[PDB]
DNA sequence: ATATATATATATATGTGTATATATACACACATACATATACATATATATGC
DNA sequence: GCATATATATGTATATGTATGTGTGTATATATACACATATATATATATAT
């Protein structure tokens, strides 16, 4: 990949016992041990020249990234992106989510309330999630501006609801929205 | 059946009827060659280009 | 993510109750005393201090 | 083999062991009828075709030649660099033994009444010229590739190497070197291609030659499937990708059978040189219905395409231009600059941790 | 037949609130593990040995 | 036709040497994203007109 990018112009002189694999003589098929003592050219000099050279290394830069790109974008198995993390990290995924039951989702505010939320809720029907602060402008909004906010999206990724259509496949079936008490 | 009768040629006649490893391609043919420098796709046969540089090589040689 | 437990909540007065379905491809040892070694060398309940 | 239309030849044993080649064969047999050398000496068949060379029987038309030999000089090669060189010969009638050693300087030919037909060469290489000593298994190996090579071009022929059968199907072949390679089998030609994502890959045979340097016919081939991918490429994906980026993404391995008048460059036989016309006429290959099939496959076209677009994103995204005197090279936000910094003079920069310790700084600093 | 006069919703931004998070050094003296390889025993088998 | 023998190949089981901890908080600082509105501003889109 280095060398591809490069043409190469050899001369060679008074080389001795040069031998060929054809009468058109087009490889020279001496050994190497021969042409190394015959051949007396520093490469390391040649090659601090092109180091020290600028226009010959940034095509092998830049071809070099891209091939890197090329490289490590197109690997890896198990290509089955459909939930990446399982709900949140933060959220409480309930014992019977995702099936017919009276499985209740708890839409708490600040992660400090975290305390005791798993202790003494119904581990197959209760489930909980903590938000964020404030609450954006929904109102009248388009749907690919407020999908790119990650804290509103979830909502509708941990569970199956989708802003175009009507819900059908509901992981958590109840949704218990418990805010603030004060103002 | 294909005749196989074991024929002996001298040097001249195994030369003419086998000239393919003797003056290497003797068929117009296209590669990329430098030409004044210049990587550009030529076409022609190597044959006569070969007869041309066994004299050259010969009286470089010399 | 490795296709042999399946984990879920059953906590209560206690905390860390977890109900645990084993996989059919995960092997169960009727030597119960492997089945202790092997389970305190995977699920690690185990902790040594010193 | 192919002389006796595979009704004969139809089984070769290649035994290689203990740096010794049998090949044996159930041909009819080289013949034991006179032929005559231009000197005037008065020399048999498989002798005259084992110890001197420039003999044999591929000197007659090359029209209708299909065969792999034309020089006449290979066999004999194969007794002048070896120790120990015997050929035994049935014609059904009789069996010529030709015996050469000491690199072919004793040579001796016998006949035996006998009842078999067929050769077998048995050979033990001579090892002073050669740069090497004994044959490894590398050589195995690559003779062992050429048999399941040649039991794949041809499956009527029985390959055995070390009495080991070999079976040649061009299917399992095809994905040993790329599991999603998409094949096309024809009368006279059977094309595979592939990934070569490390270079560029080939592998072709024009008969039963292993021509590794290449020849005219794979330049014809992928000029006619270049000729019809390439504007399907064009309306497909929009992209100007060239001739030599699409075919160094793929390997090729594509199979030549029943060739006629086939010349070559070189004893070895690696480049086929014939004109274009002739292989242009023997070749029918249907390059579109190759164009199509991996146009419609997303394994092999679709990573070229994404390929390309990663190096036209990291080509656009290399974008640079200048600024009126920049301050004190990649500069920081939080980083106040001394206006003689940089030229020739003593100026210090300072380090703290603070920002409540820098906002009373830029009044009483120089 | 496009140059320009002009009009109007984009971008901070102020302060108040209300809530998140994050890179690190510290060090034992183990804890768990991450493979890991590696050397050696023994099995069978098959091909030599008889 | 059958003894047999040893050879090497693969289980296997341990024992190596590392490798990653994070421990468990103290300690140091910093960042984040929203709701509440008028006031400019700006910049570019359209009309027209000769
Ligand atoms: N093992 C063999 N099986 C069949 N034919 C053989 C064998 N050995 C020699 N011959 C024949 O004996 C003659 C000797 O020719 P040979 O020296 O082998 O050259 P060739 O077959 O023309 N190969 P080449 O010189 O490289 O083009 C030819 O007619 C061969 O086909």
């Amino acid at each position: 990949r280095v060398k591809e990018c490069l043409t190469i112009v050899m001369f060679v002189r008074d080389m001795k016992n040069m031998r060929f694999d054809s009468q058109t003589k087009e490889r020279l098929t001496s050994p190497f041990g021969e042409i190394r003592s015959h051949i007396q050219l520093d490469a390391k000099k040649i090659s601090r020249a092109i180091l020290n050279n600028e226009a010959i290394l940034m095509p092998i830069i830049e071809a070099a990234l891209a091939r890197k790109l090329a490289a490590e974008k197109a690997a890896e198995t198990k290509a089955a992106k459909k939930a990446s993390k399982a709900k949140v990290h933060k959220h409480i995924k309930a014992n019977l989510c995702g099936k017919d039951a009276d499985t209740t989702l708890f839409l708490t505010e600040g992660d400090s309330a975290i305390g005791y939320l798993i202790d003494v809720r119904d581990k197959e029907l209760h489930g909980g999630y903590p938000l964020r602060g404030k609450v954006l402008n929904s109102w009248g909004m388009s749907y690919a501006d407020m999908l790119k906010n990650k804290e509103l999206f979830d909502i509708c990724a941990i569970t199956g609801l989708v802003l175009g259509e009507k819900a059908e496949n509901l992981n958590y079936h109840n949704i218990a929205i418990m805010t603030d008490a004060d103002h | 059946m294909i005749k196989n009768e074991i024929k002996i040629l001298s040097d001249i006649e195994h030369i003419k009827k086998r000239s393919g490893m003797y003056i290497g391609s003797s068929a117009n043919e296209m590669h990329e060659r430098f030409l004044f420098g210049k990587w550009e796709s030529v076409q022609y046969v190597p044959g006569l280009v070969k007869l041309i540089d066994e004299i050259i090589d010969n009286s470089v040689d010399e | 993510n490795k296709g042999f437990i399946t984990w879920d909540d059953a906590c209560g007065e206690h905390g860390f109750g977890f109900k645990v379905k084993f996989r059919k491809e995960y092997s169960l040892s009727d030597n119960e005393e492997e089945r202790h070694a092997k389970i305190m060398k995977d699920f690690g309940l185990i902790e040594r201090r010193s | 083999g192919i002389r006796t239309k595979f009704k004969f030849a139809n089984k070769i044993n290649v035994t290689i062991k203990n740096n010794q080649v049998t090949v044996e064969d159930n041909g009819r047999g080289i013949p034991q009828a006179m032929v005559k050398t231009p000197t005037g000496e008065e020399i048999p068949g498989p002798v005259a075709a084992w110890t001197i060379p420039k003999a044999g029987g591929n000197f007659g038309d090359d029209k209708e030649r299909v065969t792999g030999g034309m020089n006449g000089v290979g066999s004999s090669l194969t007794n002048i660099f070896s120790v120990m060189f015997v050929g035994e010969t049935g014609d059904g009638q009789n069996n010529i033994v030709v015996r050469c050693s000491n690199g072919m300087e004793n040579k001796s030919w016998e006949t035996i009444p006998g009842k078999w037909k067929g050769t077998r060469v048995t050979f033990i290489p001579d090892f002073m010229s050669f740069e090497t000593n004994e044959l490894s298994q590398v050589y195995l190996d690559i003779t062992l590739d050429r048999l399941q090579t040649l039991a794949v071009v041809y499956p009527d022929i029985q390959f055995t190497f070390n009495g080991k059968k070999v079976q040649g199907n061009f299917k399992k072949y095809a994905r040993q070197y790329d599991e999603h390679a998409i094949v096309q089998e024809q009368e006279n030609c059977s094309i595979a291609v592939g990934r070569s994502p490390d270079g560029f890959r080939q592998l072709t045979y024009v008969n039963n030659i292993h021509t590794k340097n290449g020849g005219h016919h794979i330049d014809c081939v992928m000029d006619d499937i270049c000729e019809d991918l390439i504007p399907q490429i064009k309306r497909k994906f929009k992209i100007d990708v060239t001739k030599a980026r699409v075919k160094e993404c793929l390997t090729i391995v594509m199979f030549v059978r029943d060739m006629k008048n086939m010349r070559f460059d070189s004893q070895t036989k690696e480049r086929l040189t014939s004109p274009f016309g002739e292989i242009r006429s023997h070749i029918q290959l249907d390059a579109k219905k190759i164009s199509r099939a991996i146009l419609n496959n997303e394994a092999i076209l679709m990573p070229i395409i994404e390929a390309a677009l990663a190096r036209k994103l990291a080509a656009e995204k290399a974008a640079e231009t200048k600024a009126a005197k920049k301050a004190s090279k990649a500069k920081v936000h939080k980083h106040i600059k001394a206006n003689l910094c940089g030229k020739d003079a003593d100026t210090t920069l300072f380090l703290t941790e603070g920002d409540s310790a820098i906002g009373y700084l830029i009044d009483v600093r120089d």
